[PDB]
């Protein structure tokens, strides 16, 4: 009228989506296809549904690292989205925004929108990019966006609103890798835990205990002479584990790399040679204006530890080592607390405030008259 | 059980088994096996060019020329006679027995092969025992290294006859646990008026081992081993060579059984802090 | 699993939710004409087996039938178990046939699994019982009695103490 | 990119205009603000003779404000210049619908005015006299 | 002397509604729970779940029905009673440490959040935004914070912090109220001025309160003393040391008179003779697991039900045994005769 | 590099620091009392001028050392007496004495400091052991 | 170096003793130790194995219950003598394998350790799984070809039947299922239906005949009624005799041996026959666990079937479980096809000669390869690192 | 002889050491640890006290808001007595687990240690805690003395055994 907008991040692990000015995502639930192996079950299974009978289909992740492989089988979850067990919306009736992660090809960009008018017919549709959504949220346009989510970690320059794509670093660490490294440690425990079929189990072990250790000289000190990080957790079968040392163990990956054999520096050696590699007047801007987003954002102590690790950094490699030149750093890392779903939040608010425009949202009228894109950048 | 076996239980059911299908005519059965006894011992037993009538046990010890030296062969020869044959390639003693003709009583050959080793170790005491006896005084003593790191000196004397173990241990906390034992024996003839003498010494050796190399050490002991007539003569030589062979061998099995005890215990209090503690809690 | 009858004809009444099985019988009773094999020889040539098993899913109204059968060849065993002849287990047999509750009576102690009887399927289920109840006992006469000699034999007196699913007649 | 979430108001395009062109030489400021109802970028106050620490405290703490700043600018040389500097005051504690508003509004705000000087700051604790020199600089 | 054990594990925080018909207690977790009482039985009706870690400060604005909170998770709620469901408003404290401690002021337009970010949280609600806005109180606070208590003006807030020290700030926000009144505690009491620090340099101060016309403040340390100032007398700080273990909770029942509890388990009553300039032990109130204490535990926090901390009759008290316990001080001036309030 | 190991928290300008080795008990004194047979004056002499405020641990242990003398040449039965003489502060004074003591033990001076612990305790209670791990500045 | 490791796989039942290298243990015992109904050296008045079941004025004790050890006290001492006695092995200058059943906790891991270490003084230690040391045992009989460890292990003795699948020598624990059903339950329903039968039996001796008609007699039916009735058709060609001998008047006695021969392992097939409380057939247990496993696992698991144990050593028990299994996995996959629109799931259980010992070979033989001594655990780690080092011992051998 | 008279010292120690509450780390966000272990917080930590028996034994009581560490030199008459108190000590700190006050390591230079935090003193009665803290440093020296007599006995048994067979 009026109304109705709706918005939707396509995570590689999870999709949120909801409606224009909601303050969570009114929907979570696993980017997930699975067909069955045999004869409710139905032909195909998604999200929810597909994942408590994982067991029994060959299940397809369409997002491989923020980036859609599978055209066919994203179909399917975006009719799940919209489709009765989600939202029940008419899609012709109906305005979308949509984000985009990191370095997507302009390949998949247009082939979206195509696929946003032509298969669903949409009246209204945008595309935002993620880390200067997650910017413009928190009244920002240069500064540096560190999203950690499920399968991978990218640190995002932004300078006065546009992404900076030869300044865009990943690191193939995230929530998979460090759910997929406790087990390997709770195998070493002594508990026979399988990669594969315990993989959810351990992930909620991870999210409930896992924390990100300050010193990690002091939490090993910890982990061997006291027994004060010992938690028991009941386990689906019944059975009781004890999950010591291993919480913060695990989530070091993110800052050593290598102890899952990944080549490269962890985040906060990587955020800070990227910082270091821009002009020195926007580097300035930089430091004071790193910004946390995604789900392996929260774990307990990570952003003391990134303010702690680029003090160390920025001391012992640019000023040489003398602490007392250390007092004029200035440093803003900042960790909101709505920061898990940041790209949704910003999404859901700009798509709010900017409904009822014209200029805005790119039309149906627009790409029959034609065509892909349609894109006013 | 507190003095520990001489006899080899693997040898003598192996033995007793095949022999009791002998007796029976059954199919000979096909034999390989590989094992231990005390002091880096290591037998054999097997079928020779897979002749499964002929059982072979063989025994291997480091030290074996030593005690070559002091006539093992000799007493081999005695005790085995037509069993004993030529040794299998890189054992020092083999004994041969046809399943095709065998004794009688079977139980006599069989309790002679568990006792190979305590037989190998024997011919160096009857050697000592009958220079006291008949008073050759003033011998070479012997020098047994039944362990890499540890000696044993055998030396007759006018009225005497003494046994010297320089032994070795590895614990540190076995030194003093072993330290607790070892004075009890110094002591030991509150007991019996008629038992041998034992002295003790606890890094460097007695005054008679001093020195042609004796090694002197934190975690060495010696203890010695005053044997008289009443216990060296034919009629107890047996039993005395039977008990004073496995000698350390006792010592350090019940030092290690003394601390698998203390753990029992320590289970006991432990488990009864953990019950006081857990009524500290509203429940 | 367990043995299920394998005679479930296109074209075979009932009695109750019980399949009216043909037998080959001398005994007089409601029973069609019966070739070689029945409901009867399917029970005996099934029973050593079956009287092992607690569980049992009814795939059919023979079945019912089978296992009504299967019950009652425990109560045969029971009674033969002290006999001195084949003669006089066949004196006992017939007074265990004229001797039991029926589909609706406190039971029968499966009233859950089968089905009540009106005066017409009433009458006819007791008599149809009985004619199995004769049957069942007269061919278990010969089945049972060893011939060196007359004792009955260990082979099936073992089985006397089993249930079939727990349950019994007595 | 392609962003104006809030127009310019057509009275604050000339004030902007004459403050461009101002034949004062002393330190003024004029600051601005997004109506949430008119959805438009509009004059809150126009200030003169101020330092940056005087400007720092007109200021609110809690709420973003554009600000454009005509500071008598004395160079490493010694000799002046009257810099146009912009200043985006953006507060971190702030209703995250606002900051939206006035993050979406810079750009469309900046060549508006055509400014070439444009700063931004968190706090403004950080609006000094020797921070606005150091920026200056460049 | 009226105990109930809610739970076993401890009650961190809790708040009574304005005519003490439910009490909301956090039972040692991420959650608060509101109970109703109903004739005899406690009646457990809401359970508000939004923080991600432990509630660490709880408190109820009589008036206007509403409930904060504060907790580990660095977070601040404003619930409101939307029919039959409490609902929460996230408010940004802008901290990067825990909440400690949480109190509405009087005139209910403000509250006050104590942190380990060693500064303490004033937030007001901005009424255009529809936002809450909150502005810190800095130095020169040198530590974590741990208890709060407000001046009846709503405006000097007193404050105990690790740093071993009790302080009085000016909480003034123009945006929401009149200038205030001087005080005897002075007349400049711009926001976050400083108008009064203790000299103690040792013990972590666990509670602190206010008097009820808000001249005297009173507060409580680790090193197991309790202490008083009154502006009247220009400050002038009354000290006392305890022969027993240290106190964690404090209030004025009347404006001479302080009730204090913490690890031994049981109420005390302090008298300030004004004139001497002297506190004094006025003894203990709670007279018969081993111990002969209602709490089996620490207490931990202490309330005023009703009189006020004027002329106080009744007051709660919550601990570590997961207890709350009332007392009725009509009752325990019949049992102790030998005990004088004021 | 391993810049890892540096530990930055040092330079931290929030983190807390004590406030104050500015200007002990006197010999001749206490030996006044102590050759006289008047322990009780000896105590109260010792606990004169604590060296509370200067950083000097010599004259710390100068102090301890007085102290300790004092209570080594009671007897007993006497100790109850001399405790009972000293005001709330002198006690809980007396206790910072005696678990700086515990920290020098021989000569059976421990077997009469556990008694001279236990008179400070029914004393002081245990508030007087409180404020001796509550101290920042201390004897 | 010179002598070879200790190899020890204490069970339920049976401990399995002997030396690496061996294609046998050196004893098989009994896993009981009698002890006295204090101070002294009263701890050490024990007996263990097969001296230790009827003594005279000795309580018969059993420390390890279904598996897992209960009592620590009694397994150290039956340890000294396993030591001591019967391997006569200077603890100090032998490296030891033990093994743990499928579901050990970590503490045990360190609880075992701690006695191997700090009472026995061994240079060092490795505490295998059952599981995986099967599967190696069945490489004799592969034999190069497919020779891994990932498959579905039936470890079935005196105590419990366990369903244990492998992924490259790593247990899947949270699929792991266990049956009711053990050699003793077997003893004890064919001890039930002699009873019933047979008469001469001494009651005394009437588990030892139970035992000897189940090990000597007893065999896996393709189908039961038709065994039954090739019993009452033929009966002279299918029962067999067994005599034994009287223990107190040494006279003979003998018995038919009938029905129990077939029936006796078939309660693997239909527990019900003798458990009110479980009913369903191993078939379907090695069926449901292998569809609990990964998709990507479930064929590899399906066609390495390995049985491990005294319980698996039945005629034709392998056969019978391939064929109820084949039935059950390609009736439920020709649906697949009639409601459509699958590969045929090749099934393989594999019987192998070292059956019997399964675990105790594979742990003489991992023992016995020079890779072992470099994934031990020494007694310098032991105390220098302490004793979290034990709750995983490497995996290797392929 | 002089043993009562030191546990009750200890014990009154212990009473105005175990005062502890929750805290929240005020150097990293959202943590939560022992202050007396990481001692990251000056202004957090007690100060250290000693109470001694005599030159051989000792206890040492470390205080902070949220946390206490108790560390005991325990009576180590002769050598015997040390390796045994050594086995022992050991012993239960590989069961550290199960005592959850019980420390993995003891503090350098003592023999045992125990690290009870604010969670224990909120889950256990602190009074009761106490209690148990005495009674151990009874208990582990009546122990001992057990423990020796025990191998003393048994070597006299041991030494006869072999002795009266020859
Ligand atoms: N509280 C938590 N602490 C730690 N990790 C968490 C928490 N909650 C979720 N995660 C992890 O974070 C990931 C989910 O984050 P998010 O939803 O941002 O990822 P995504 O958007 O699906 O993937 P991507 O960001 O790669 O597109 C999961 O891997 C999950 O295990
Ligand atoms: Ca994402
Ligand atoms: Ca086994």
């Amino acid at each position: 009228q009026g109304r109705k907008v709706v918005v939707c991040d396509n995570g590689t692990g999870f999709v949120k989506c909801g409606y224009a000015g909601s303050n969570f995502p009114e929907h979570i639930f696993p980017a997930l296809v699975g067909r069955p192996i045999i004869r409710e079950i139905k032909d195909l299974m998604v999200g929810d549904e597909a994942s408590e009978l994982r067991s029994m289909l060959e299940v397809n992740y369409p997002m491989e690292n923020g980036i859609v492989r599978n055209w066919d089988d994203m179909k399917h979850l975006w009719d799940y989205t919209f489709g009765p067990e989600k939202l029940n919306i008419d899609t012709r009736n109906c305005k979308i925004l949509l984000t985009e992660p990191p370095m997507n090809p302009t390949k998949n960009r247009e082939k979206i929108v195509e696929v946003m008018f032509e298969t669903y017919q949409f009246s209204g549709v945008y595309v935002a990019i993620q880390a200067v959504l997650t910017l413009y949220a928190q009244g920002l346009l240069t500064g540096v966006v560190v999203d950690s989510g499920d399968g991978v970690t990218h640190i995002c320059p932004v300078y006065e609103g546009f992404s900076l794509p030869h300044l865009t670093r990943r690191l193939d660490i995230a929530g998979r890798d460090i759910t997929r490294y406790l087990i390997k440690l709770l195998l070493l425990r002594g508990y026979a835990f399988n990669h594969s079929a315990d993989f959810e189990t351990v992930r909620m072990i991870k999210e409930k205990l896992c924390y990100v250790g300050y010193n990690i000289e002091q939490e090993q000190k910890l982990a061997l002479e006291t027994t004060v990080l010992v938690e028991s957790y009941t386990l689906p079968d019944g059975r009781i584990i004890k999950v010591g040392g291993e919480r913060f163990e695990a989530p070091e990956a993110l800052f050593q790399p290598h102890l899952i054999n990944v080549e490269g520096v962890g985040v906060a050696e990587l955020l800070f040679n990227t910082i270091q590699a821009a002009d020195i007047d926007t580097r300035s801007e930089f430091y004071k204006h790193i910004v946390l987003s995604g789900g392996s954002t929260m774990y307990p102590g990570l952003p003391s530890r990134l303010e702690r690790e680029l003090k160390q950094l920025y001391l012992e490699r640019v000023l040489k080592g003398d602490v007392e030149k250390l007092s004029k750093f200035k440093i803003r890392i900042e960790d909101p607390p709505r920061r898990k779903h940041m790209v949704f939040l910003g999404g859901a608010v700009l798509a709010d405030i900017m409904k009822d425009k014209d200029n805005f949202w790119m039309t149906r009228q627009e790409y029959q008259e034609k065509g892909v894109r349609v894109l006013e950048k | 059980m507190i003095l520990l076996e001489v006899n080899n239980r693997i040898i003598e059911e192996t033995l007793a088994l095949k022999f009791e299908n002998a007796a029976a005519g059954n199919k000979p059965e096909a034999v390989e096996v590989t094992f231990a006894d005390f002091d880096g011992v290591l037998y054999h037993i097997s079928n020779p060019n897979g002749d499964k009538t002929k059982v072979m046990v063989s025994i291997s010890l480091k030290f074996y020329k030593e005690l070559q030296a002091h006539g093992a062969d000799e007493l081999l020869k005695r005790v085995y006679g037509s069993y004993l044959v030529n040794p299998e390639s890189g054992y020092n003693v083999s004994l041969l027995y046809d399943l095709e003709n065998l004794p009688a009583s079977k139980d006599s050959i069989v309790h002679q092969a568990g006792m190979l080793k305590r037989n190998c170790f024997a011919s160096v005491f009857e050697k000592y025992f009958q220079f006291q006896e008949e008073g050759k005084e003033g011998e070479n003593r012997a020098v047994i290294h039944y362990r890499d790191d540890e000696t044993m000196y055998v030396e007759s004397k006018k009225d005497r006859v003494t046994v010297v173990f320089s032994t070795v241990f590895k614990d540190d906390d076995d030194v003093v646990i072993g330290k607790v034992f070892m004075q009890e024996f110094k002591e030991g003839r509150r007991a019996s008026h008629t038992a041998p003498q034992v002295l003790f010494s606890h890094r460097e050796p007695p005054l008679e081992l001093k020195d042609t190399d004796a090694a002197v050490g934190d975690n060495i002991g010696y203890i010695t081993f005053v044997l008289f007539p009443r216990h060296t003569n034919a009629s107890a030589r047996d039993n005395t060579i039977n008990l004073i062979h496995t000698f350390r061998d006792y010592l350090h099995y019940h030092i290690k059984c003394s601390k698998a005890y203390i753990h029992t215990r320590m289970r006991a209090k432990t488990s009864d802090f953990l019950k006081v503690l857990n009524r500290a809690r509203p429940d | 699993p367990a043995y299920h009858s394998s005679l479930m004809d296109p074209d075979t009444k009932l009695i109750g939710n019980m399949a009216l099985l043909p037998i080959r019988s001398q005994f007089k009773g409601p029973a069609p004409r019966e070739k070689d094999t029945d409901i009867v020889d399917e029970a005996i040539y099934y029973f050593k087996a079956n009287v092992f098993f607690k569980n049992y899913e009814i795939k059919n109204e023979a079945d019912r039938t089978l296992i009504y059968i299967t019950l009652y060849i425990s109560e045969c065993l029971k009674k033969l178990q002290k006999c001195n002849s084949k003669s006089q287990g066949e004196k006992e047999m017939y007074t265990l046939g004229i001797t039991f509750p029926i589909p609706g009576e406190p039971g029968f102690p499966l009233n859950a699994i089968y089905a009540k009887p009106n005066k017409q399927e009433d009458e006819v289920m007791r008599a149809y019982l009985q004619q199995l109840r004769q049957e069942t006992g007269l061919r278990l006469c010969e089945k049972v009695f060893d011939p060196q000699n007359d004792k009955p034999s260990k082979w099936w007196t073992c089985f006397v103490k089993r249930q079939f699913m727990n349950k019994s007649l007595s | 990119d392609s962003l104006v979430v809030c127009e310019v108001d057509p009275e604050l395009k000339e004030t902007l205009r004459k403050f461009r062109f101002r034949k004062e030489t002393n330190n003024a400021a004029i600051i601005m603000k997004v109506d949430k109802d008119r959805q438009m970028v509009v004059l809150e106050d126009e200030l003169q003779n101020i330092s940056p620490e005087e400007l720092k405290l007109e200021l609110p703490e809690r709420q973003p404000r554009f600000v454009v700043y005509s500071y008598k600018y004395v160079h490493d040389d010694g000799r002046v210049s009257y810099p146009l500097c912009f200043i985006f005051s953006s507060p971190v504690g702030c209703k995250p619908e606002q900051q939206m508003m006035y993050a979406g509004s810079k750009n469309r705000l900046v060549q508006t005015a055509e400014l070439t000087k444009v700063f931004e700051i968190r706090t403004t604790d950080d609006l000094t006299e020797t921070w606005l020199k150091e920026k200056l600089a460049f | 002397m009226a105990y109930h054990s809610f739970l076993v594990e401890p009650i961190s925080c809790h708040a009574w509604n304005k005519d003490r018909t439910q009490i909301a207690i956090c039972p040692n977790n991420h959650e608060v729970h509101i109970y109703e009482k109903s004739g005899n039985k406690w009646v457990q009706v809401h359970e508000l779940k939004e923080h991600n870690g432990q509630v660490t400060g709880i408190d109820w604005a009589p008036d206007s029905n509403r409930i904060v909170t504060c907790g580990t998770d660095r977070n601040a709620y404003v619930w409101t009673l939307k029919g039959r469901t409490w609902k929460p408003t996230l408010v940004i404290l802008r901290i990067n440490r825990a909440a400690r401690c949480v109190r509405w002021a009087p005139n209910e337009k403000k509250f006050a959040v104590g942190s380990g970010s060693r500064v303490i949280s004033i937030c007001y609600f901005e009424q255009e935004n529809d936002w809450w806005v909150c502005k810190h109180i800095k130095k020169p606070i040198r530590s974590t914070v741990l208890s709060l208590d407000w001046h009846p003006n709503s405006v000097l807030l007193a404050a105990g912090s690790c740093d071993f020290k009790c302080r009085i700030f000016s909480a003034y926000i123009k945006e929401v109220e009149e200038r205030p009144a001087p005080t005897p505690w002075g007349s400049k009491m711009p926001f976050g001025e400083l108008m009064f620090e203790s000299s103690s340099s040792c013990g972590w101060v666990h509670g602190v309160c206010f008097s009820a016309n808000g001249s005297r403040v009173a507060w409580v340390s680790h090193d197991s003393t309790v202490c008083l100032a009154d502006a009247d007398k220009k400050m002038a700080v009354a000290t006392l040391a305890s022969e027993t273990l240290p106190l964690l909770a404090v209030t004025f029942i009347t404006e001479s008179s302080l009730v204090a509890a913490g690890h031994d388990c049981f109420p005390v009553l302090f008298t300030y003779d004004s004139a001497a300039g002297k506190l004094s032990f006025g003894g203990r109130l709670d007279v018969p697991a081993g111990l002969d204490s209602l709490h089996k535990n620490s207490v931990s926090q202490i309330s005023v039900l009703s009189g006020g901390k004027a002329k106080c009759s009744q007051f709660c008290t919550t601990g570590m045994d997961g207890g709350m316990s009332i007392w009725d001080v009509r009752s325990l001036e019949s049992a102790l005769k030998d005990l004088k309030i004021v | 590099a391993r810049f890892r190991k540096v530990d930055v928290g040092e330079y931290d300008e929030n983190k807390f620091v004590d406030e104050e080795g500015d200007g002990g008990p006197d010999e001749g004194e206490v030996d006044s009392c102590l050759r006289q047979g008047n322990m009780t004056a000896a105590l109260q002499a010792a606990l004169k001028n604590p060296p509370i405020n200067t950083k000097s641990q010599a004259v710390k242990d100068r102090a301890g050392s007085i102290v300790l003398k004092v209570l080594i040449s009671f007897k007993a039965n006497d100790i109850e007496k001399a405790v009972q003489s000293l005001d709330k502060n002198g006690v809980d004074l007396l206790m910072k004495y005696i678990y700086k003591g515990f920290e020098s033990p021989s000569d059976n001076s421990s077997a009469v400091l556990l008694q001279w612990h236990e008179k400070a305790l029914a004393a002081g209670g245990v508030g007087s052991i409180v404020r001796v791990l509550t101290a920042r500045k201390t004897v | 170096g010179r002598l070879p490791a200790c190899v020890v796989d204490c069970g339920t039942g049976y401990t399995k003793l002997g030396y690496a290298g061996n294609t046998e243990p050196q004893f098989i015992i009994p896993s009981c130790i009698a002890i006295k109904e204090m101070k002294g050296v009263d701890d050490l008045d024990f007996f263990i194995g097969d001296e230790a079941i009827e003594k005279p004025t000795y309580a018969t004790k059993w420390p390890i219950r279904h598996g897992i050890v209960e009592d620590w006290d009694l397994m150290e001492r039956f340890m000294e003598q396993v030591i001591f006695k019967y391997l006569r092995a200077e603890p100090e200058d032998h490296y030891f394998l033990l093994t743990e059943p499928p579901l050990n906790t970590p503490e045990n891991r360190e609880y075992t350790a701690e006695i191997m270490f700090e009472s026995f003084n061994v240079p060092g230690l490795y505490i295998a799984v059952q599981a995986v040391l099967a599967l190696a045992a069945s490489w004799t009989s592969r034999q190069v070809g497919e020779r891994t460890l990932t498959g579905t292990v039936i470890d079935s003795g005196d105590g419990v039947t366990h369903v244990i699948p492998v992924a490259e020598g790593y247990v899947i624990g949270s699929c792991i299922k266990h049956i009711p059903i053990a050699g003793r339950d077997i003893t004890y329903f064919i001890q039930q239906l002699l009873r019933d039968r047979e008469v001469g039996i001494p009651p005394e001796q009437s588990l030892e005949t139970a035992k000897a008609v189940k090990e000597r007699y007893s065999y896996v039916c393709p189908d039961l009624v038709k065994e039954f009735n090739k019993y009452d058709t033929d009966g002279s060609k299918w029962i067999k005799q067994y005599t034994g001998i009287n223990a107190i008047s040494k006279k003979e006695f003998s018995i038919d041996v009938g029905y129990e021969r077939f029936l006796g392992p078939e309660i693997f097939f239909h527990p019900e026959f003798a458990n009110p409380d479980f009913t369903q057939p191993i078939s379907e247990v090695v069926d449901e666990v292998i569809q609990n496993c990964p998709i990507d696992v479930r064929r590899p698991l399906y066609k390495n079937i390995v049985l491990s144990g005294g319980s698996t050593m039945f005629r034709d028990f392998g056969r019978r479980l391939q064929r109820d299994l084949k039935r059950t996995v390609d009736a439920r996959l020709k649906l697949s096809e009639e409601l459509s629109g699958p590969k045929p799931i090749d099934v393989q259980v594999i019987t192998h000669h070292m059956q019997r010992y399964a675990v105790w070979f594979g742990g003489s033989m991992l023992a016995s390869t020079p890779e072992f001594y470099q994934v031990c655990h020494t007694k310098k780690d032991y105390e220098e690192i302490g004793p979290s080092i034990c709750r995983h011992n490497p995996v290797f051998g392929v | 002889a002089t043993l009562r008279p030191y546990l009750s010292a200890v014990r009154a120690t212990l009473q105005a050491a175990l005062c502890l509450e929750n805290f929240s780390s005020q150097v990293v966000e959202r943590h939560n640890k022992p202050e007396v272990e990481v001692r990251s917080s000056k202004e957090l930590l007690l100060q250290p006290v000693t109470i001694s028996r005599n030159e051989k034994e000792k206890v040492l009581i470390e205080g902070s808001i949220n946390s206490v560490r108790v560390s005991i030199a325990v009576k180590q008459a002769d050598e015997i007595e040390k390796i045994l108190c050594h086995k022992f000590m050991r012993f239960m700190m590989m069961r550290a687990e199960n005592f959850f006050i019980l420390r993995r390591k003891p503090v350098e230079g003592y023999d045992i240690s125990f690290l009870i935090t604010n969670f224990h003193t909120e889950q256990m009665y602190k009074h009761k805690l106490v209690d148990f803290v005495i009674h151990f440093m009874e208990e582990i020296d009546k122990e001992i003395s057990e423990m020796k007599l025990s191998v003393n006995a048994r070597a006299r048994i041991v030494a006869e055994e072999f002795l009266k067979n020859f």
